[PDB]
């Protein structure tokens, strides 16, 4: 078993609050297939000044996906 | 002699049909008829 | 089906490397790709962090070998021939 | 090196061995041990030794020369029937050392 | 793997100074069949 090292001294931990109505914001960016939006390179092998149809796990085109935020904790001047 | 003249398109058509059937026998070595592999050498190295 | 990362460990003594060995029909052994072919220099083509390089047909034409230079990849080329024949004569002639 | 360290474990508890991508020498391995016994399904024996996959899978386990014949998948003997079985559909080797 | 979750990371950033960070957006991969551009530099400029 691999140690992390010592776990976190004080068994009490940070308060959170959740608030999804402020991360609730639109800004949709669908994939675009013409720019190789989220494309794996096939792994196998390199291909070079050639166009052909490969079959490999891809997103779907235009697909807006699922999109998530990181905000900073509430403060008040000094402390959060 | 352009894409739009008929007699052109003919003289290039028939290129086209003599460059199919040799590319029909190239294509043909490169798949694979239910084996391992397209190459008759790595097929015996692999296998009994 | 088109990839095999286990292969056999081998050992290249020196004569034995694509450098030097370069216009010569050879077989080739390289990270478990096993064929027949002549190598040649060719300018850089292809991702260089793939190694093998490979055409719309799935046949390897380029290989980045560990000193860093891309390598052309062509199959050894067989030499055509047809026998002229004349029965009567009975002479017959090789053309090539 | 774990093959090569420690005590074996029975054949209903064998360890397995797995390796993806590594280079493989089977002849050094072999040269260790002695191998009273090398049998091979699917595939040559002398094959095996030079040949690429996509994976390797070994397992280590500690087996009398007495009962060889019970551990085959044709045998009906209890250790193949209960103890361990190979897929047959993926090439097997069985070595005895 | 059947299931998986996102960690929210929240930053104590002083109240005065806060910096705005980017969205990440997840987008779910399906086997598909992709017509593929290769450039001389073997980039995939362009998909279909």
């Amino acid at each position: 078993y691999v140690d992390v090292g010592p776990d976190s001294v004080k068994s009490a931990c940070i308060e959170v609050d959740i608030q999804q109505t402020f991360f609730d914001k639109t800004w949709p960016r669908p994939i675009d297939v013409s720019k190789a939006d989220g494309i794996i390179y096939p792994q196998g092998r390199t291909y070079s000044n050639i166009t052909i149809t490969y079959q490999g796990l891809f997103p779907y085109q235009g697909d807006h996906g699922d999109m998530y935020v990181y905000s900073a904790g509430h403060a008040t001047g000094t402390t959060p | 002699f352009t894409t739009t003249n008929e007699a052109f398109q003919k003289v290039q058509d028939a290129v086209n049909n003599n460059a199919q059937a040799l590319s029909k026998l190239a294509s043909e070595l490169s798949n694979t008829f239910g084996a391992i592999s397209a190459s008759i050498g790595d097929i015996i190295q692999r296998l009994d | 089906t088109d990839t095999n990362s286990v292969c056999p460990k081998l050992e290249f003594a020196n004569d034995t490397k694509i450098a030097s060995q370069l216009g010569n029909c050879v077989e080739y052994s390289l990270y478990g790709v096993s064929g027949r072919g002549v190598f040649q220099n060719c300018t850089a083509v292809g991702v260089r962090q793939q190694r093998f390089v490979y055409d719309a047909y799935q046949n390897l034409v380029g290989y980045y070998s560990d000193d860093g230079n891309y390598y052309c990849l062509r199959a050894c080329v067989s030499v055509p021939v047809s026998v002229i024949y004349d029965k009567e004569t009975k002479t017959h002639a090789t053309l090539f | 090196s774990p093959l090569l360290s420690g005590t074996p474990p029975q054949v209903y508890n064998f360890k397995r061995l797995v390796f993806t991508n590594c280079n493989y020498n089977l002849t050094k391995l072999l040269s260790l041990f002695s191998v009273n016994d090398f049998t091979c399904s699917q595939i040559s024996p002398a094959a095996i030794a030079s040949n690429c996959y996509s994976s390797l899978i070994l397992d280590y386990f500690s087996y009398p020369l007495s009962m060889k014949s019970d551990l085959s998948v044709s045998s009906a003997g209890p250790i193949s029937q209960f103890n361990y079985k190979q897929s047959f559909s993926n090439p097997t080797c069985l070595i005895l050392a | 793997i059947k299931y998986y979750s996102i960690i929210p990371h929240s930053i104590r950033s002083i109240q005065s100074d806060r910096k705005a960070w980017a969205a990440f957006y997840v987008y779910k991969l399906q086997p598909l069949t992709f017509l593929l551009d290769f450039s001389v530099d073997g980039y995939i400029r362009r998909a279909i």
